[PDB]
RNA sequence: UAGCUAGUAGGUGGGGUAACGGCUCACCUAGGCGACGAUCCCUAGCUGGUCUGAGAGGAUGACCAGCCACACUGGAACUGA
RNA sequence: CCCGCAGAAGAAGCACCGGCUAACUCCGUGCCAGCAGCCGCGGUAAUACGGAGGGUGCAAGCGUUAAUCGGAAUUACUGGGCGUAAAGCGCACGCAGGCGGUUUGUUAAGUCAGAUGUGAAAUCCCCGGGCUCAACCUGGGAACUGCAUCUGAUACUGGCAA
């Protein structure tokens, strides 16, 4: 209130706790995959969503998503992952680049291709 | 003169090593308000003369002393 | 000591000279004491090419600087009073 | 020089013994361009009516405003309820920059180029009607020598 | 406490003429007085009057000219807990230029079209419009 | 760069002819222009504020067959410019090369005069231009190359370039195929069914 | 993190440096700093400027230019303008 | 950079189309497979999943992720709040600190004025000039809102006096 107050305390701008330690803002990190998971989402809805525990090539371990319809990812797969959290599975806040490192890219995919990591098919 | 520095005494108890108050307004830089922003110096006054609550003149000298670039050049008030 | 000398701020395959007064041991394009010319080499003969403060440069070489070789032409060249 | 706009139409719910009854609400406003501007509410069980029935309400509860060429004297402020807005004359760059709302009102209230901005809430209820005020409130720029002169 | 008498000032206006009130009055000053000749002079009160002498009391008239009080607004702006200054170039204008600024000056209490011609500045008083 | 597109299907989502065909006919249809510019055309696009101000500048911009980033820069050079920010983007946009080459009947349509100039098939103030925004300024004076002068296409362009309203900033002979760029267009020159103030809210915020 | 400080603060003289100087020494005075934040801890090369913002600000210090600093790590001096 | 030669010949992709937000239908699926920036879509007619036709948007790029500021007047100096929504210390006394009625004189520190010097060049900006345009390069201005020195002005604030 006060500008006496101002100026003994000076106003303080609250600083941004991030949403995604993939440390040090990088754009993907990589890590080797603890389990290959498969749990169900939240409250509203209902499935079996897929995700794997990550070691990361900087020491965090990491609940990753496994995106697009079908995957062949195992314990010891190396795979690279952005950000991007998964509100239906509360704790999830990354997902792994499909079509990266051992991450295959979705079989078939037609549609909206280089999200999923799929090859131009022969037209 | 090139410059001179009022300010009060605050210390005249020790062989000359005398240091002298020196006081400014200044708006702050950001709020605008004008707060009172204190100087300290060491000078120098050959056979010791002033005493605590004077008010003193002053001029900026080579250095006397590691602390000391300043010596005095008139006294001006006594009895604070 | 100090000199006259160009400074290359040209840009890749068309370059335009800075002539400049400095301490002959800084870098082709650093730390200057003053600026007292230019000399465009691709000037065109359309209008300007080749600006040039001769009362400073002048006064340095009054006051000890030496002149590079390309400048030296250059005043040489300008002519000096037409 | 009719000129009119809608700026929100709305849907509200009223809950009685068999459910919800719902209903629409229009905000309205029109201008001739050379000043004078008002704003009407009026709503009703279909669209088409609550609008028909605001741009009447409009019609009415109109007020005028001393404008300055096509801008504004004095950079005025304005405020209702959690709406606190102002605007600025403005020598004309091209100038009429608003949050389409406010810009309804400047626009046809004839306003040529101004530069504006909405503080608070953007509820437009009480944004484009605190900016009314606003524009209204703005006095003479010369009737403000008939306040003094004497 | 009396601390801020200038904002009394500015304020037992405000307030009394949004109480459509005749006059008003109040503990004078030399400070007071030069304003409240700005005030008259450009026209915001009728006349002032200052009828004391040991407790002297600066008086106003009031001006009401269609129903509405002339002064429109005044407030404070400079003040004991934040002091403005403003130099000659830096000085504001009230209502894009309708309106005024008391400013303060090494020569005198005068308006902001003032203190601009007279290419000066100084403590900018109060605003009034 | 260039669109390259089917190009009717443009006017008709547009609802106008931007004079891409511009060829021979006029006032289209032999196309089917307006009623169905997809499998959904038919159907009346009651659209926001966005839209009605997203499509006028789109209109502007199939017009000279100028992309997103080009344009975009375009609007910035306006608006640094003195002047109504929207004249000045529709004065940049006419100053346009390719387009004073249209304009001066040497190519049926723009997308034709531009060919004309990326095949250095023209000459400002003598010299060849063959790069399509060539901005053109003032008391220019772009002829056509003597070699592939009357050539086809150049014949019946400087054709029914009379059957067009007809410029008046820019006065031209038809048998050198010179002419010369007189001044900058006014804001009543051209326009009426182009709407600035649009596209320069699109651009404002 | 609320106290810090013995070459510590000042004086006198000897010595020293290209040069003023607790720079160093001997001896004397008992000072010097500190809530206008010392001391302690954490982080950090500074600038011009760069990005953003209507501004005020916020963020930032690659590429260009200026200054500083470092040259495997710690320490030293010799040569020399 | 210029001239000739051949033949449209070698040269289009990516995201999106439930609302925000420009762009809609069919088939498959059936709280599954799955989508998702936020709201939230999926249990038999899904414009929201996947495919297809069509469309919208950008184009040698297009999307995704990461990152700064913006919108955020959401640390509010400009520019915010504390009866009931986050927020008046359970109450008091008071040191430092902040602020302080009214008069005259004096001072000239705060404040104000002018002059001088300085504020590197590049950058930014205005007007031009040169590369076929542009990016790019360059002339010249403008600007660097700052700092200091000198001389002045004394209304306000600070100091001294009564
Ligand atoms: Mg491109
Ligand atoms: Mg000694
Ligand atoms: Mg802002
Ligand atoms: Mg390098
Ligand atoms: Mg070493
Ligand atoms: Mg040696
Ligand atoms: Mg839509
Ligand atoms: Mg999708
Ligand atoms: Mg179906
Ligand atoms: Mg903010
Ligand atoms: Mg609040
Ligand atoms: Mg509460
Ligand atoms: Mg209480
Ligand atoms: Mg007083
Ligand atoms: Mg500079
Ligand atoms: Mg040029
Ligand atoms: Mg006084």
């Amino acid at each position: 209130a006060t500008v006496n107050q101002l100026v003994r305390k000076p106003r303080a701008r609250k600083v941004a706790k991030s949403n995604v330690p993939a440390l040090e803002a990088c754009p993907q990190k990589r890590g080797v995959c603890t389990r290959v998971y498969t749990t169900t989402p939240k409250k509203p809805n209902s499935a079996l969503r897929k995700v794997c525990r990550v070691r990361l090539t900087n020491g965090f371990e990491v609940t990753s998503y496994i995106g697009g319809e079908g995957h062949n990812l195992q314990e010891h797969s190396v795979i690279l992952i952005r950000g991007g959290r998964v509100k239906d599975l509360p704790g999830v806040r990354y997902h792994t680049v499909r079509g990266a490192l051992d991450c295959s890219g979705v079989k078939d995919r037609k549609q909206a291709r280089s999200k999923y990591g799929v090859k131009r098919p022969k037209a | 003169k090139i410059r001179t520095l009022q300010g009060r005494v605050v210390s005249d108890k020790m062989e000359k090593s005398i240091v002298v108050a020196i006081e400014r307004f200044v708006k702050h830089p950001i709020y605008g308000k004008f707060i009172k922003r204190t100087t300290k110096l060491h000078v120098h006054d050959e056979n010791n003369e002033c005493g605590i609550g004077d008010v003193v003149e002053i001029r900026e000298c080579r250095p006397l002393s590691k602390t000391k670039s300043w010596t005095l050049v008139r006294v001006v008030e006594k009895a604070v | 000591m100090v000199t006259i000398r160009l400074a290359r701020h040209g840009a890749k395959k068309r370059p335009f000279y800075q002539v400049v007064v400095a301490d002959s041991r800084n870098a082709r394009n650093g730390r200057f004491i003053e600026r007292v010319g230019f000399f465009n080499p691709i000037a065109s003969e359309k209008e300007e090419g080749t600006r040039l403060d001769l009362d400073r440069i002048a006064h340095w070489v009054g006051q000890g600087a030496t002149i590079s070789d390309r400048v030296a032409a250059l005043i040489k060249e300008v002519n000096k009073a037409a | 020089e009719l000129q009119e706009k809608l700026i929100a139409v709305n849907r509200v719910s009223k809950t009685v013994k068999g459910g919800r009854i719902f209903s629409f609400t229009a905000l309205t406003v029109v201008g001739d361009g050379n000043g004078r501007v008002g704003f009407g509410y009026g709503k009703a069980r279909e669209v088409p009516a609550a609008i028909q029935k605001a741009m009447e309400k409009a019609r009415r509860n109109m007020i005028n405003v001393a404008l300055n060429n096509g801008t504004l004297q004095h950079p005025v402020k304005g405020v209702h309820t959690g709406s606190r807005v102002f605007m600025q004359p403005a020598s004309e760059g091209t100038g009429i920059i608003a949050g389409g709302a406010m810009r309804a009102v400047l626009e046809v209230a004839g306003v040529h180029n101004v530069l504006a901005k909405a503080y608070g809430s953007t509820n437009p209820i009480n944004v484009v009607r605190a900016t009314i005020d606003g524009l209204e409130n703005m006095n003479s720029p010369e009737m403000v020598a008939a306040k003094r002169g004497k | 406490s009396m601390q801020d008498p200038i904002a009394d000032m500015l304020t037992r206006i405000r307030n009394g003429q949004a109480a459509n009130k005749a006059a008003v009055t109040m503990p004078s000053s030399k400070l007071k007085v030069a304003i409240a000749n700005v005030l008259k002079e450009e026209g915001f009160i009728e006349d002032f009057k200052v009828e004391g002498d040991t407790k002297p009391e600066l008086e106003l008239t009031l001006k009401y000219f269609q129903g509405k009080a002339v002064v429109e607004s005044i407030q404070r702006v400079s003040r004991p807990g934040l002091r403005i200054y403003k130099r000659k170039d830096e000085l504001p204008k009230v209502m894009a230029g309708l309106g005024i600024a008391v400013v303060s000056t090494s020569k005198g209490v005068m308006t902001d079209r003032a203190a601009r011609q007279a290419g000066l500045g100084g403590e900018i008083i109060c605003y009034v419009a | 760069a260039r669109y390259l597109g089917p190009k009717l299907k443009l006017s008709r989502r547009e609802g106008t002819d931007l004079f891409l065909k511009s060829g021979v006919r006029a006032i289209d249809t032999k196309c089917k222009i307006e009623q169905a510019p997809g499998q959904h055309g038919a159907r009346k696009p009651r659209l926001s504020d966005y839209g009605v101000q997203l499509r006028e500048k789109q209109k502007v911009r199939r017009i000279y067959g100028v992309l997103e980033r080009q344009f975009r820069n375009y609007y910035k050079e306006a608006a640094r410019l003195k002047g109504n920010t929207g004249e000045n983007l529709l004065a940049l946009l006419e100053g346009r090369l390719d387009n004073v080459v249209y304009r001066m009947g040497f190519g049926a349509t723009r997308a034709e005069a531009r060919q004309l100039v990326s095949h250095k098939a023209i000459m400002v103030n003598g010299r060849v231009v063959n790069i399509a925004s060539y901005q053109v300024s003032p008391n220019d004076v772009v002829s056509i190359r003597e070699k592939a002068k009357k050539q086809s296409r150049v014949k019946a362009a400087l054709e029914l370039a009379e059957q067009r309203e007809k410029p008046t900033w820019l006065e031209v002979d038809a048998g050198k195929m010179e002419g010369t760029f007189k001044r900058k267009p006014e804001r009543s020159d051209l326009s009426a069914d182009i709407n600035e103030h649009l596209i320069v809210e699109l651009y404002s915020k």
